[PDB]
RNA sequence: UCGCACGCCCGGCGGCGACGACCCAUUCGAACGUCUGCCCUAUCAACUUUCGAUGGUAGUCGCCGUGCCUACCAUGGUGACCACGGGUGACGGGGAAUCAGGGUUCGAUUCCGGAGAGGGAGCCUGAGAAACGGCUACCACAUCCAAGGAAGGCAGCAGGCG
RNA sequence: GAAACUGCGAAUGGCUCAUUAAAUCAGUUAUGGUUCCUUUGGUCGCUCGUACUUGGAUAACUGUGGUAAUUCUAGAGCUAA
C-alpha cells in the first residue's frame, strides 16, 4: 500500500512505500476526511495529525 | 428536421433570384432579417450574379467586411444579409446607389438613384399597436416599429422614412386613384392606380389596379404597396415602368430595336 | 446531391414494324441519295419533323 | 415518457391508429404538483421555451379578493372544505383552480373597520382592552365625521358574510393555478354563489 | 334549471355580486353577418362553449351539414354531403362526412333533418372543432 | 463588463463601436388543428365502450386548444357512401415510362415533407433532441484483459464479409 | 501566443425506406389556441428607497501518484472572468 503524503504549510508530497499492516491498522476501517494521529507508522513522527483524503483502489 | 435549418439547395432557391442550374448544390441561405426568406434578395446575390463587382463568395465576403457597402443606411458586415424590397444599398467609393424594387418581371433589378432620392424611402405599415404607456406604435414591413406616429395613418397605408433620423416624414393613405406596386403573387412588378376595393369579411380582401395602359388586375391586399398620391410616385421608377407588356408587344419590340440598330 | 443535369433525349425514335420492304427501299433510296452513313440519322431527321409537325396539329387545333 | 399525445388513442370510430413516431419531447406530460397546505415549498421546473413553472408543494398564503368593496390581503389558507373534481382532493387538503378553501376573515375586518370605523365580527360583550380598535372606531374631526356618515350608509353587509366574520374565518374560490403559477390566489364567495356552495357543504355533512 | 353541475355555473365576466342599495348577462356578435340570436340575451343559461355567451371565436370556415342526430348533450352530429368527381369515368360518388358539432342551448327547438350553418373554432373537444351558428327549418315543417 | 482613437470645461462632462438582457414586434421555423383527396381484400359485416370509447362539467399536466389525464354524470361515436379487420414485392408528393382520344404501370433515388440510426424504452443540456459520429439501462451481436474491469453501433465517405 | 476556463455550433448537412393506408403527404386555411436561439427594429435615469468597482473558488501551470487497459482520473500547491 503506497501513501502519498503531502503537506500543505510547506507544499512537499512524498510517495512512502509503508508495506506493514501493524502500522496501517491505525487507518484501516475509518472513514474518508478524518483527523488521525500519525504516529503508528514510525516513531519518527510523532505529533503529526493527518487527514485521510482518499486514494486509489488496486485496480486503479 | 429537429430544429432550425440552415441551408438552401440551388434547386428550392426562389426562381427570381435566377441562379443557374449547375453550378451549385447550394443556393445562399438568406440570414433572418427585416425581410422573408422569398421576398428577399442575399448581397450575395446582389453582388456576385448581378452587379458582378465580385466573382465568387469569398471577393463578397472581402467586399462586405472592408466596410463598403451601406444598406439602409447601416454598414451590414454579413454575407447573407436580407435586402427585400424598397432597400436602399448605397456604395460610397462607388458613388453609387441602388433602390431595390421590382421591375416589370417578378425579378428584382439593378435601379440606380440618386443621393437625393437615397436619402430616405418607403415602407408600408403592416400594424398599429399600443404601447404599455398608451403610446402609439406603427409597425412597417421592414420591421422598423416607430412610435408616436401621425395619428391619421392607419393600417395599410405608405409613410415615408428619412434614414438617419430614422423617422417619418409624410405618408401616403390607401384610397382609390393611388398608384401602388404589387409586392407579389403573379402581377409581381406591376405599377397602376387603385381602381377598386373588395372588401370580405373574414377571408382576404383584394383590390381591382387599372395600369398606366388601361389593363385593370386583382390582386389581394397583402401584395399591394402603394407608391405615392395620385397619378405620380415618390420613388424613381425603372425601365418599363410597371406594365406587362405582353409576349408579342415584348417581341415585336425587340425585334425593331434590333432590326433599327442592326 | 451532387451539382448536374440529367436532362436528355433521344432524338430518334425506331420504326413499328421492323422488315417493311417498301420502307426499307425508300429509306435506303434517301440515305444513298444524300450520303448518310446508317438510318438513325434519317429517323432523327423523320422525329424532328414529326414533333414539328405535331406542334403544327397543335395549334392547328388551337 | 408521461405523454400527451392523440397518436396513443383511437380514432373517431373506434379503430386503432398505429404510430408513425416516437414519443416525442413536444408531447410532454409531468407528475402533478399535489400542493399541500404547509409551511412554503415551491419548486421550479425548466418548460419549453427555456422558460419556467412555479409549482407549490405546501402553501400557507395566498392573496384573496373581496369583490363587492374591492380589497385583495395575502391572507392564510386553513382549509380546503369543497371540490368539484374529486372528493379526495379535500380530504387530501390540497389546493387547484376552483377549489374552496377557507381563510381567516382578520385583513378583512382590519380594512373593513379601517374604512367604515363599524364593528365587524364582535359578538357583543367582548370589548378590546388594548384600545386599538377604540382608536380605530373613534377621535374623527367634525370635516371629516361627514364624509364617514356618508361612507357608513354603504357599510351594509349581507347577513351570510357577518356570520362568517363572527366565525373567524371565510370561504374563498380559488382562480390561480398553483401547480403553474406558483400562488394561491382566489376571491371570496358572495351571495348566490355563496348560499349555492353552503348548500353543497351543508348536503355533504347532512 | 340551472346550477345543476358540481361547480358554481356562472359567466366569467360579469361580476355577478356587487352591492345594491336582475343578473346582467354577456353576450356578443360572432360576425359575418350573423346576428346572435333573441334567447342568447334573455337566456338563463351559461356555457362556455356557446358561439355567443362563450369564450370561442369562429375563425376560418363556414359550413353547413344536415343534422341527424341529437343524442349527444349540448352537442349535435350534422351530416355532410358531396359529389366527389373521378377523372377516369365522368361521373361522380356520393359520399358523405359526419362532424359532430357543438349546439348552443340558445337555438332551442331543433329537430333531425334540417339544413344547420356552423362555424371553425377552437378544437371544442377530440372531435368537436365547429359550433351551430344559424338553424333554418326543414321542407315545410312549420307544424 | 471590452476595445479604438483621445478631447473639452473650471477634479467634472465627453465621440465611435463590441458584449450582455425583462418585454414587444420581425425572421427562420416548429407544433397542433379546418376542408378535400389514396392500392387490394367481405374466404373481414358489424366495430369502439366504465382498462376513454362519444360527449358535458370541474380540474391535473402541457408551450397552448383538446379525454391528454383524473373525478362525477349522460349512453353515446362509426358503419353497406365498405367502418372495423387483414394484406401490400406501400414512405407520400412534385414526377417517370408508354402513349391518338381514353388510360395503364412505376416512383428505393439528387427537390419538398415524413420516419429511423441493431431492437424497444428512459432522459441530461440546450431556443430547439426523446439526439444516437450524446448519455442511461434491458435484449441480440461483438472488442481488449492480469479475470478485477473497460470500451462499441458505417440505413455518413471509402472499403471488407455475407 | 501553445494550453485551459468561458461563449456558440454540434438538433444543419449526409445516408436509408424498415415502419406507417385519413396516417405520412399534396393543395387550402387557422393559431382571436401556442413556443421561437439568432437577425432586424423598438424599449434598457420612468420605481422615490465599497460604487474611483464587492466576494471566493477553479482550470491551464507546478509537483506526488494509481490502474493489464480508455479522450480514466485522485491528492497537494498556486491564479483570472
Ligand atoms: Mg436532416
Ligand atoms: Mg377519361
Ligand atoms: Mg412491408
Ligand atoms: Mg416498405
Ligand atoms: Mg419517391
Ligand atoms: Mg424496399
Ligand atoms: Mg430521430
Ligand atoms: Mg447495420
Ligand atoms: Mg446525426
Ligand atoms: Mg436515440
Ligand atoms: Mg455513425
Amino acid at each position: 500500500m503506497k501513501l502519498n503524503i503531502s503537506f500543505p504549510a510547506t507544499g512537499c508530497q512524498k510517495l512512502i512505500e509503508v508495506d506493514d499492516e501493524r502500522k496501517l491498522r491505525t487507518f484501516y476501517e475509518k472513514r474518508m476526511a478524518t483527523e488521525v494521529a500519525a504516529d503508528a507508522l514510525g516513531e519518527e513522527w510523532k505529533g503529526y495529525v493527518v487527514r485521510i483524503s482518499g486514494g486509489n483502489d488496486k485496480q486503479g | 428536421a429537429r430544429g432550425p435549418k440552415k441551408h438552401l439547395k440551388r434547386v428550392a432557391a426562389p426562381k427570381h433570384w435566377m441562379l443557374d442550374k449547375l453550378t451549385g448544390v447550394f443556393a445562399p441561405r438568406p440570414s433572418t432579417g427585416p425581410h422573408k426568406l422569398r421576398e428577399c434578395l442575399p448581397l450575395i446575390i446582389f453582388l456576385r450574379n448581378r452587379l458582378k463587382y465580385a466573382l465568387t463568395g469569398d471577393e463578397v465576403k472581402k467586399i462586405c467586411m472592408q466596410r463598403f457597402i451601406k444598406i439602409d443606411g447601416k454598414v451590414r458586415t454579413d454575407i447573407t444579409y436580407p435586402a427585400g424590397f424598397m432597400d436602399v444599398i448605397s456604395i460610397d467609393k462607388t458613388g453609387e446607389n441602388f433602390r431595390l424594387i421590382y421591375d416589370t418581371k417578378g425579378r428584382f433589378a439593378v435601379h440606380r438613384i440618386t443621393p437625393e432620392e437615397a436619402k430616405y424611402k418607403l415602407c408600408k405599415v403592416r400594424k398599429i399597436f399600443v404601447g404599455t404607456k398608451g403610446i402609439p406604435h406603427l409597425v412597417t414591413h421592414d420591421a422598423r416599429t416607430i412610435r408616436y406616429p401621425d395619428p391619421l395613418i392607419k393600417v395599410n397605408d405608405t409613410i415615408q422614412i428619412d434614414l438617419e433620423t430614422g423617422k417619418i416624414t409624410d405618408f401616403i393613405k390607401f384610397d382609390t386613384g393611388n398608384l401602388c406596386m404589387v409586392t407579389g403573387g403573379a402581377n409581381l412588378g406591376r405599377i397602376g392606380v387603385i381602381t377598386n376595393r373588395e372588401r370580405h369579411p373574414g377571408s382576404f380582401d383584394v383590390v381591382h389596379v387599372k395600369d398606366a395602359n388601361g389593363n385593370s388586375f386583382a390582386t389581394r391586399l397583402s401584395n399591394i404597396f402603394v407608391i405615392g398620391k395620385g397619378n405620380k410616385p415618390w420613388i424613381s421608377l425603372p425601365r418599363g415602368k410597371g406594365i406587362r407588356l405582353t409576349i408579342a408587344e415584348e417581341r415585336d419590340k425587340r425585334l425593331a430595336a434590333k432590326q433599327s440598330s442592326g | 446531391p451532387v451539382a448536374r443535369s440529367w436532362v436528355c433525349r433521344k432524338t430518334y425514335v425506331t420504326p413499328r414494324r421492323p422488315f417493311e420492304k417498301s420502307r426499307l427501299d425508300q429509306e435506303l433510296k434517301l440515305i444513298g441519295e444524300y450520303g448518310l452513313r446508317n438510318k438513325r440519322e434519317v429517323w432523327r431527321v423523320k422525329f424532328t419533323l414529326a414533333k414539328i409537325r405535331k406542334a403544327a396539329r397543335e395549334l392547328l387545333t388551337l | 415518457g408521461i405523454s400527451r399525445d392523440n397518436w396513443h388513442k383511437r380514432r373517431k370510430t373506434g379503430g386503432k391508429r398505429k404510430p408513425y413516431h416516437k414519443k416525442r419531447k413536444y408531447e410532454l406530460g409531468r407528475p402533478a404538483a399535489n400542493t399541500k397546505i404547509g409551511p412554503r415549498r415551491i419548486h421550479t421546473v425548466r418548460v419549453r421555451g427555456g422558460n419556467k413553472k412555479y409549482r407549490a408543494l405546501r402553501l400557507d398564503v395566498g392573496n384573496f379578493s373581496w369583490g363587492s368593496e374591492c380589497c385583495t390581503r395575502k391572507t392564510r389558507i386553513i382549509d380546503v372544505v369543497y371540490n368539484a373534481s374529486n372528493n379526495e382532493l379535500v380530504r387530501t387538503k390540497t389546493l387547484v383552480k376552483n377549489c374552496i378553501v377557507l381563510i381567516d376573515s382578520t385583513p378583512y375586518r382590519q380594512w373593513y373597520e379601517s374604512h367604515y370605523a363599524l364593528p365587524l365580527g364582535r359578538k357583543k360583550g367582548a370589548k378590546l382592552t388594548p384600545e386599538e380598535e377604540e382608536i380605530l372606531n373613534k377621535k374623527r374631526s367634525k370635516k371629516i365625521q361627514k364624509k364617514y356618515d356618508e361612507r357608513k350608509k354603504n357599510a351594509k353587509i349581507s347577513s351570510l358574510l357577518e356570520e362568517q366574520f363572527q366565525q373567524g374565518k371565510l370561504l374563498a374560490c380559488i382562480a390561480s393555478r398553483p401547480g403553474q403559477c406558483g400562488r394561491a390566489d382566489g376571491y371570496v364567495l358572495e351571495g348566490k354563489e355563496l348560499e349555492f356552495y353552503l348548500r353543497k357543504i351543508k348536503a355533504r355533512k347532512g | 334549471d340551472i346550477q345543476t353541475e358540481r361547480a358554481y355555473q356562472k359567466q366569467p365576466t360579469i361580476f355577478q355580486n356587487k352591492k345594491r342599495v336582475k343578473l346582467p348577462r354577456y353576450y356578443k356578435n360572432i360576425g359575418l353577418g350573423f346576428k346572435t340570436p333573441k334567447e342568447a340575451i334573455e337566456g338563463t343559461y351559461i356555457d362556455k362553449k356557446c358561439p355567443f355567451t362563450g369564450n370561442v371565436s369562429i375563425r376560418g370556415r363556414i359550413l353547413s351539414g344536415v343534422v341527424t342526430k341529437m343524442k349527444m348533450q349540448r352537442t349535435i352530429v350534422i351530416r355532410r354531403d358531396y359529389l366527389h368527381y373521378i377523372r377516369k369515368y365522368n361521373r361522380f360518388e356520393k359520399r358523405h362526412k359526419n362532424m359532430s358539432v357543438h349546439l348552443s342551448p340558445c337555438f332551442r327547438d331543433v329537430q333531425i333533418g334540417d339544413i344547420v350553418t356552423v362555424g371553425e373554432c377552437r378544437p371544442l373537444s377530440k372531435t368537436v372543432r365547429f359550433n351551430v351558428l344559424k338553424v333554418t327549418k326543414a321542407a315545410g315543417t312549420k307544424k
